[PDB]
């Protein structure tokens, strides 16, 4: 068959890191079926690297706050969750962190290992006051989609272990609608809007990029089956 | 601090007030002036040109009445009140 | 059954009876003395509610003209089985049971102490004994149309009154088909209503066919009866009769042999059964509006047929005689490509809004023509063609085939009204599918409007994939209180699915009061709760623990008459659990398509010279006094000025002002109103000198 | 209990019985 | 209002003259009500660039 | 519908069409637009783009009732409404239709625009509250939204030993992420980091000291997913709210937006409420089935208990010492008291998750004792005489009634629809003679430099308790222009003179301790003719100072005619305002203290006559009052109404002594304007406050001043008046 | 902690007309989406063939009857309504139906020309007496989606033409159910199973593979987006 106007994608740019899609026309109907799946494999199909788990020497447990920081502990884990790691090698890599003196430990001063590196250097992680330090050594895991830290409860056997909530992904906001359009006298083609907004590791336009080649992946076992043809 | 209006809301209401001193007042303050538009546009193929159009350049056809809250909106028009 | 409740009608207004404004409220109130003769439920909602009743299901006119009513009387606590019709004044003088009080299977009262009615409006317990009179089955009450609402003692008062007048607004579809939950009265509304033709004698069906059927009578003497097909109503719908009757049947003495209008193998059916999801969707069904699945539109489950019908005579004049001819004048052949030798539309031609339905010429007496349309006769030698046209044309809004057309002559002696030659009518016949603002309506007084028909892959879909065809909002249930429709759809759904239950380990607790007969059903069955005796809540609960698995080995909903729903947008299941059932849904006559109404600029009085027409071209709205208010409040001056002169009485300014809407030019000033200047023509008529004047005293012109 | 000869069946919840049918409405 | 017929009789009698500056006269005889925009206050307005 | 725009716009479209060129004339357009040509439905849509279109709902009823709304083409047959402006057209979409107009002429839509857009009206013009507002089925969506529950998955919990606390999210991204994997509900409680909502002011003076939240900046959050999804809806700056979003607290915020903010950004923010409460009402899991309803569990022992003490008292009127009307009124007291027990055994025994519960608590719709009907019991039913019958119903519309208890029932439904009409219909003629005395009224000035003005308590002081807020400040000075400044103790001026009242002024007026304060009203306006601007005050729909040239009495008659269809039953009803409103004299006609003075009253079992003995000096007033009523509560120090009118007492002049409504003109003669005025006020608004609706009270105060604005004169002297 | 494997998509057959594909592993909280989409896009957008308009001899409009006939013209039209026929032919095809004297008139009296196919012989059309007889023409498409009968009101044809309401679509009913794998370990992955039936026109895997090449094109566009 054959499509009676050619769908085409215009981007819009709201900020550095934000962005619109828009799709039009696409038949009626195809507006949700093409914005919902879009959206899952965006947010949960891009691979990706973050902190699995972290540690601290100074601290027995996290119930208390590490000593010498005004943060605490749960803060520390939060600022170091929201940091941005771009990684190249599959199997687990550490990292390690270590400052003394007062002062503010950002994430640029953390020595990277070789192939995972760091977007946010200028990332403000904690402050130390008089004589004060703090040694952390978090792993780097690469993955993708969102994963627990339950589900990574059961982690070997260590002394101060915390696991934390990694984001395995670098797009973290992914919104969708539809609104209708007058190419002709139907007037209901659907116009769908996707706004997407990522990490600094990957930019929107390569996010969609990625999400449309793991979703044409996927579809592809379903068009083997059989040869079918259809329209554009 | 909001999203760009859409609509026959565009220019917001309260930036118009802001130049008026009420609503009763804008409504004439623009109509006036859509009727000058609409005739300067009824004599642009001759005539004398005693009615300047409109200030603002228009858009693709945009209604008389639009361009004069535009153009109103746009702090280039001066009005006097009757008593 | 709209039919049988209108000769079923009690009126209390009209010629030798009151006046609306004349009677009091308090004859429009119910009597005690009402129970069993008058209905007390169905009444009209407009102003004349009150003056305007029904007779009751078994009241009788007793030949002095007073209502009524069966009894059974107890002579000895023992109830006979011989019957007795009492008066008003016989029922206040004795003592009346109540049906509903158990009886044992003897006759004997179990309870020593039985509700009782008395004179007027007093109900007491009173010893076993004592009482006189009994009533004879609970829906003595009611009338025809009140009677065949499902679970109506659960519904509120107001909520039966509109849905017993909504079941006479519904519109015949075409195909019925018969409620799964119903009372009894169908059947024998559907079988004296008169539409359903029934044998009068005994026989053998020889040879049927959709136009008629012949059977052979035991006496050997054959009968033909003859099915009016597609014949147009009273109120614009269709009116079918399809045998329901196989050759070689034989037929009892008062069987149904065809079915009318609303009627599927002989009882009434003013509608289909859709599967029905109560919960609110994303607002499309806000507010009393509906949602329906596309598959009815494409399935024509809802869709129903009308026929119109225009005429058109020709009268001889004192100028000449008018003549219907193929040939009209100065119009084009393809205008004229349907019309015939006789210069009607041919059978079966498609009709648009506008087009010409039969051409006539009507004769002109002497009128010079204006310059260039005298110049242009000339040059084409068009001939002055003095005759006009008046050809008959589909009104606005119309369209369909033409089924049928009809032709009286005078010629072929035929009584025509004096003046009369040749009346000529044709009927066009349109089908109509539902589509948005069309009304929908169960049986328990829901309305609503077609918000929206969402594709079939968009609607909520069951575990099994079975998309549901309607939703209706949850928060119009229990405000309204008219309960009984949700346990209308569960009674609904267990009767679809079918249930078996258990009795192995023996009948449950539940189910000790069923009938033996109950206990089993197969799969879309067919159930009845007749009205104040049926289904209680328990029945209905054990029914919903043990309906049957679909084919696919499983149950959708749980025993709460719940099931779990999948979004058909987004694809994920729905945190709760939903009701689901099939619930009876009529399509009511208020269509969108002759409510829709618009006027640009049309035909004008002539005293008032106020904008009107017929509503072939459509009349104007009405601007009132409140609708002034509203716009005076806003501090709106230059709008009330223009919605009263320029555009309703200003004579020369509404000819103005289409010449500068239809030029490039400015809307002028308005004027004076013509219904001013009227008003001063007539008032200065009583010898009374109104003269408008300045602030200097000097008389004003107008 | 169906008066009419060719009625559908169709099972009723009725606990009580009618004395008297429906005279001709 | 109410009284058609004793109020013009009345009228008549006094010859009585009414002035014409409420929103209910102005409404029937089609002039500017004398409120909101009708006003001669915003009614008289001169606008130019 | 387009068929319906392509008719009712044909000059502009057919003249359109021509200029296009796709028609050499005039003639040539119209038979192409009466044929409908596909060339006419691109210059149609063309020819509407900013064209303001009025739709009106007959009968319209209040200044809202018509609208001005932007065209949109649209298959169908139906024109299409916007959820929120139904309730202003009080419009429900099961049949009901409604015209729509056009303006032509620039002026027109210049006035259709400005005027009468529907974005510019989401303040009613009876009081200053929202109207265009997430009403009847989004305010489910929004209250399952907002509300919290414990022990939900995956709410915050403390710190375990070496289990560390879960339940802390960087950003409403993750927490939305982690919402959408299934490891956190929506309501449940949660500790995120938010960094574009102003954290509230409670929060903000301490951690930042009060310097200032901008975008960027991070602060600790404990609440729920779903307020974080809701506040994102909220304009940026408003300070975050974390409370459940009964429909009470969505009118404050409304309110709250529309008094600090533009009406553009109102607007704004309504329809994404509007919008965000529509698609989490269908998540909300609100559905009805007979699992849903329960019945009272001991409901059968209540109501053989009521029943065995109604069959007491039976027999007690057996033994024939009581006659029928004392048994009426024992029967009634009796189940009406089985009635409000069985409610509240009911009450107790449904959880706070039922569907039903749900709908009424969250103030959605109806009321408690629909609920109580549906599911407890129906209660005694009234008679067509008006009289409650001793017989009540004992089963509800759930187990079902019988014959005689719905017959029964019936003539309540009945009354009620028969009622309706004529309840419309005096509403109707109210609302006509209302518009028609105050014809004249309109503001003609800016100020009229007067200094009367009427004191108006603010809020009494109570003798324990350092201050007790008027319960109705709302409606008697919140609007009003200050007439003169409100001095405190001390020489500082808490408000200055003619600066206009509202809630900081109102609430720093509270705070200093002040209580009675002097509004300037219309009621005592200096103008000749009209009523100055300042001393009506602040307008409603507006939400600032009226504007000259508005007519205002045209509006204050819509306003007391609307609440006319809902205000239901000396009755107390509709007739109540009709007559207080005319004038006449009273059905009661409870005497008044002529003279103040003690009290020397003699008690007749005839006919009740009182004397007042004045404490200056003179003669004794005599009443003869009729000894069937009921003694209404002395004028005492106590002001305990269940007090009895003691003898030897002394009472202020025009104090009233007996149950019932005083004559106005009796107290107009004998305390003077001021005080009937106030009489008037007070009696109409409380007539209207029983059913529950309010209206300010300059819309009263309107009508009063053109009623009461006529000298009677008794001698003429050397004056040519009679 | 990348998955190594790929889903994979195997087919399970309980009848001649329904399947089960079984589609695993999938990421955490994607079966749901992926399902909806296949069951959207395949109860749409599946090419089909169906009747188009009738011609019965005799009769010039459909609010009639023809002698020796059973039933009116309305429903045999709602009887044919429900036919189904696969057609490989691209153009507008005739079909005949010729039946006379007593008995009963089914689908499988029609006479289809190459190309064109009747997959339900059983159906009943309409019962005809010794009396009159029946002579049906039928047109017959190939298309997708759902076409109302006016698309032949304005074609102008002859008035013997009685246009019919088509219905492109071969796919009956669609459905799918998630078993998910939630573990403690991060191994979590859902699994698929899409159920299909089909009108018998064509098999369920043909239907299954024009949806997939459907989304396929559709989201090409994604892929030159880059
Ligand atoms: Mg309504
Ligand atoms: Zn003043």
């Amino acid at each position: 068959m054959l499509i009676s106007q050619r769908p085409t994608l215009s981007e819009d740019v709201l900020t550095d890191n934000r962005s619109q899609f828009v799709i039009e026309p696409l038949e009626p109907g195809f507006g949700y079926t093409l914005g919902n799946s879009l959206r899952r494999t965006l947010l949960s199909s891009i691979p990706g690297a973050a902190v699995t788990s972290i540690r601290i020497d100074g601290v027995l447990h996290e119930f208390t706050t590490v000593p010498g920081v005004k943060e605490d502990v749960t803060e520390i884990i939060l600022n170091l969750k929201s940091l941005v790691v771009s990684s190249e090698e599959d199997e687990p890599v550490t990292m390690y962190l270590r400052k003394q003196g007062p002062g503010e430990v950002t994430a640029g001063d953390i020595v990277p290992p070789a192939g995972v590196t760091v977007h946010n250097p200028g990332m403000h992680i904690a402050t130390l006051n008089d004589k004060g330090k703090l040694e952390v050594e978090l792993v780097v895991e690469r993955g993708r989609g969102y994963v627990p830290a339950v589900q990574n409860r059961a982690s070997g056997a260590e002394i101060g272990r915390i696991p934390v909530d990694s984001i395995y992904s670098p797009v973290l906001k992914v919104t969708y609608k539809v609104d209708a359009t007058r190419v002709e006298q139907r007037t209901d083609f659907d116009k769908l809007i996707l706004d997407v907004e990522t990490k600094n590791s990957i930019s929107p336009r390569d996010a969609l990029a990625s999400a449309g080649k793991t979703l044409v992946e996927l579809f592809g076992l379903a068009r083997e089956l059989n040869v079918e043809a259809e329209g554009i | 601090g909001y999203d760009t209006p859409l609509g026959i809301t565009n220019p917001p209401i309260d930036e118009l007030l802001d130049r008026v001193s009420s609503k009763y007042a804008l409504v004439i303050y623009a109509a006036k002036r859509a009727r000058q538009i609409n005739d300067y546009y009824n004599q642009l193929g001759e005539g004398i040109l005693e009615y300047v159009g409109p200030l603002v350049e228009p858009g693709l056809q945009e209604k008389p009445l639009s361009i004069a809250l535009r153009e109103i909106h746009a702090d280039l028009l001066e009005h006097t009140e009757g008593e | 059954l709209s039919g049988l409740t209108h000769k079923r009608r009690l009126s209390a207004l009209g010629p030798g009876g009151l006046s609306r404004e004349r009677a009091g409220l308090e004859v429009r109130d119910v009597h005690p003395s009402h129970y069993g003769r008058m209905c007390p439920i169905e009444t009209p909602e407009g102003p004349n509610i009150g003056l305007i009743g029904s007779l009751s299901v078994y009241a009788r006119v007793n030949p002095f003209g007073f209502i009524e009513t069966p009894y059974r009387k107890v002579v000895d606590g023992v109830v006979s089985d011989e019957i007795v019709y009492l008066t008003a004044d016989e029922e206040d003088r004795h003592v009346v049971a109540q049906a509903n009080s158990p009886i044992d299977a003897d006759g004997r009262f179990v309870e020593p102490r039985v509700l009782v009615r008395r004179k007027a409006g007093e109900v007491e317990y009173v010893p076993s004994s004592e009482v006189d009179y009994m009533d004879v089955s609970p829906r003595q009450m009611v009338s025809v149309a009140t009677a065949m609402i499902p679970f109506l003692e659960h519904d509120d008062a107001n909520r039966a009154l509109m849905g017993a007048n909504m079941q006479r607004q519904a519109v015949p579809l075409v195909r019925s088909e018969a409620p799964l939950v119903g009372t009894g009265m169908e059947l024998r509304a559907a079988i004296d209503a008169g539409d359903v033709v029934v044998a009068e004698e005994s026989g053998v069906i020889e040879e049927v066919s959709a136009d008629y059927i012949t059977v052979m009578h035991d006496n050997g003497t054959r009968r033909t009866y003859r099915m009016r097909k597609f014949a147009r109503s009273n109120h614009g719908t269709c009116a079918n009769q399809c045998p329901i009757v196989d050759a070689g049947d034989r037929v009892e003495a008062g069987q149904v042999i065809a079915d009318g209008p609303c009627t599927d193998d002989g009882e009434m059916a003013l509608g289909k059964n859709l599967l029905v999801a109560i919960m609110p969707w994303e607002g499309h069904n806000y507010e009393d509006a509906i949602i329906l699945s596309n598959r009815l539109v494409e399935e024509d489950v809802l869709t129903s047929i009308h026929i119109e019908e225009h005429e058109i005579d020709a009268r001889d004049t004192k100028l000449g005689a008018e003549e219907i001819t193929r040939d009209i004048p100065n119009i084009s052949d393809e205008v004229l490509a349907d019309l015939d030798e006789r210069g009607i539309v041919r059978i079966g031609a498609e009709v648009r809004d506008g087009d010409i339905l039969v051409g006539k010429v009507t004769p002109k007496g002497e009128t010079e023509l204006t310059p260039e349309e005298r110049l242009l006769r000339a040059i084409f030698g068009e001939k002055a063609r003095e005759v006009r046209d008046t050809s008959l044309k589909v009104p606005h809004g119309e369209s369909g085939k033409v089924i049928g057309i009809r032709v009286f002559s005078r010629e072929d002696e035929d009584e025509l009204p004096a003046g009369v030659n040749e009346l000529v009518r044709v009927y066009v016949a349109q089908k109509r599918k539902i589509s948005d603002g069309d009304k929908l309506a169960g049986r328990h007084g829901n309305k609503g409007v077609i918000g929206k028909i969402l594709p079939v892959e968009d609607m909520p879909f069951l575990a099994d994939g079975t998309p549901v065809d309607i939703i209706l909002n949850t928060h119009g249930v229990p405000r309204r209180m008219n309960i009984g429709q949700i346990l209308e759809t569960h009674l609904g759904w267990c009767a679809h699915s079918g249930w078996k239950v258990d009795a192995a380990k023996g009948v449950p607790d539940w189910a000790a009061r069923l009938p033996d007969e109950l206990l089993e059903a197969q799969p879309n069955a067919i159930v009845s709760t007749p009205v104040f005796d049926g289904a209680q809540e328990a029945e209905l609960q054990g029914l919903l623990s043990c309906t049957l698995p679909n084919r696919d080995g499983d149950v959708l909903v749980d025993a709460d008459g719940k099931a779990m729903l999948f979004d058909g947008r987004s694809g994920e299941p729905f945190p709760y659990p939903v009701t689901v059932g099939y619930m009876y849904i009529m399509k009511l006559h208020h269509l969108v398509d002759d409510k829709i109404h618009a006027r640009s600029t049309g035909p004008y009085s002539m005293i008032t010279q106020q904008p009107l027409g017929g509503k072939a071209q459509f009349g104007g709205q009405r601007f009132g006094e409140m609708e002034c208010w509203a716009m005076q409040a806003y501090g709106a001056a230059y709008t009330l000025q223009e919605l009263l002169t320029i555009k309703s009485d200003d004579t020369v300014g509404r000819v103005k002002v289409y010449e500068a809407i239809v030029k490039g030019e400015n809307i002028p000033e308005p004027g004076i109103p013509e219904s001013f200047k009227v008003l001063l023509k007539e008032l200065q008529s009583l010898c009374l000198n109104v003269e408008v004047l300045s602030s200097d005293g000097a008389a004003i012109e107008l | 209990n169906n008066s009419v000869p060719g009625a559908p069946n169709r099972v009723s919840f009725a606990k009580l019985r009618e004395p008297l049918e429906v005279p001709g409405l | 209002f109410q009284e058609t017929t004793r109020v013009l009789t009345d009228a008549a009698i006094n010859c009585r003259s009414d002035k014409l500056n409420g929103l209910k006269e102005n409404v029937i005889i089609g002039k500017l009500i004398p409120a909101g925009t009708g006003i001669n206050r915003y009614r008289n307005i001169a606008v130019q660039p | 519908p387009k068929l319906m725009a392509l008719e009712l716009f044909k000059p502009f479209v057919m003249k359109r069409l021509v200029d296009l060129n796709h028609a050499q004339n005039i003639k040539s357009a119209k038979r192409m637009v009466e044929r409908q040509r596909p060339q006419v439905w691109d210059v149609l849509e063309e020819v509407i783009a900013e064209h303001p279109v009025l739709l009106n709902r007959a009968p319209t009823l209040h200044r809202l009732g018509i609208q001005a709304f932007e065209p949109m083409l649209v298959e169908g047959k139906a024109i299409q409404l916007h959820p929120l402006v139904c309730e202003a057209f009080n419009a429900d979409f099961d049949g009901d239709q409604m015209a729509v107009h056009l303006p032509l002429s620039a002026e027109a839509q210049a006035e259709a625009r400005i005027l009468m857009l529907s974005s510019n009206n989401i303040l009613s013009p009876a009081s200053g509250r929202p109207l265009a507002m997430p009403r009847l089925d989004m305010v489910t969506g929004l209250y399952y939204l907002t509300t919290e529950v414990p022990g939900d998955t995956g709410e915050y919990q403390p710190a375990s030993g070496d289990h560390p606390e879960t339940g802390v999210y960087s950003s409403p991204a993750e927490a939305i992420m982690a919402a959408d994997r299934g490891v956190l509900s929506v309501r449940a409680k949660i500790k995120v980091r938010l960094t574009q909502l102003r954290p509230p002011v409670e929060i903000e003076a301490e951690l930042f000291g009060h310097s200032g939240w901008q975008p960027g900046d991070a602060w600790m959050a404990e609440t729920t997913l779903g307020r974080v999804m809701f506040n994102e809806l909220l304009p940026l700056g408003y300070p975050f709210v974390n409370k459940q979003m009964h429909k009470k607290v969505q009118a404050a915020i409304i309110n709250d937006l529309a008094e600090r903010y533009p009406m553009i950004v109102v607007a704004q923010t309504v329809d994404k409420l509007k919008d965000a409460g529509f698609y989490w009402a269908t998540r909300s899991g609100v559905t009805v089935s007979m699992a849903d309803v329960l019945v009272p569990p001991r409901k059968k022992e209540i109501l053989d208990h009521y029943e065995e003490r109604a069959d007491k008292v039976e027999k007690q009127f057996q033994r024939g010492a009581l006659n029928h009307d004392e048994r009426n009124e024992a029967l009634v007291e009796i189940w009406k008291e089985a009635t409000d027990e069985v409610g509240q055994a009911l009450r107790e025994h449904y959880p706070d998750d039922n569907p039903i519960i749900t709908i009424v608590d969250s103030g959605a719709t109806g009321n408690f004792t629909q609920t109580r009907t549906l599911a407890g019991m129906k209660g005694l039913v009234t008679n067509p005489k008006g009289e409650f019958i001793p017989r009540p119903v004992k089963s509800s519309f759930r187990e079902g009634l019988t014959v005689l208890e719905y017959f029964i029932n019936t003539h309540g439904a009945r009354k009620g629809l028969a009622d309706t009409a004529l309840r419309t219909a005096d509403s109707g003629y109210l609302t006509r003679r209302l518009v028609d005395v105050s014809q004249d009224v309109i503001v003609r000035e800016h100020d009229c430099q007067t200094e009367r003005g009427i004191v108006v308590e603010l809020a009494e002081r109570a003798p324990d308790g350092t201050l007790i807020r008027d319960p109705y400040i709302e409606t008697s000075a919140y609007a009003r222009t200050l007439g003169t400044d409100a001095v405190d103790e001390a020489g500082n001026v808490i408000v200055e003179r003619g600066q206009d009242l509202g809630d900081p002024e109102i609430d720093a007026l509270l705070a200093a301790g002040i209580t009675q304060v002097k509004v300037r009203s219309v009621l005592t306006c200096a103008t000749s003719t009209g009523v100055c601007a300042t001393c009506y005050g602040r307008s409603m729909a507006t939400g600032k100072l009226v504007d000259i040239g508005e007519a205002v009495g045209i509006v204050a008659a819509q306003s007391i005619g609307e609440p006319g269809t809902q205000l239901t039953m000396i009755t107390g009803g509709l007739p109540r305002v009709q007559e207080l409103f005319e004038a006449r004299v009273p059905r009661g006609k409870a005497p008044i203290a002529d003279v103040t003075g003690r009290v020397r009253l003699e008690d007749g079992e005839r006919f009740y006559k009182i004397t007042i003995v004045p404490d200056d000096g003179g003669e004794e007033v005599v009443y003869d009052k009729i000894s069937k009523r009921q003694r209404l509560r002395v004028f005492k120090h106590e002001d305990g109404s269940e007090r009895v009118l003691s003898d030897g007492d002394h009472v202020e002049v025009g104090q009233q002594l007996m149950e019932g409504s005083a004559d106005p003109h009796e107290v107009l003669r004998v305390q003077g304007p001021r005080e009937v005025q106030i009489h008037l006020v007070r009696e109409v608004q409380e007539v209207y406050r029983a059913q529950g609706v309010s209206i300010h009270d300059k819309h009263i105060e309107v009508i009063v001043r053109q009623m009461l604005r006529r000298v009677t004169i008794i001698d003429s002297g050397s004056t040519e008046f009679l």
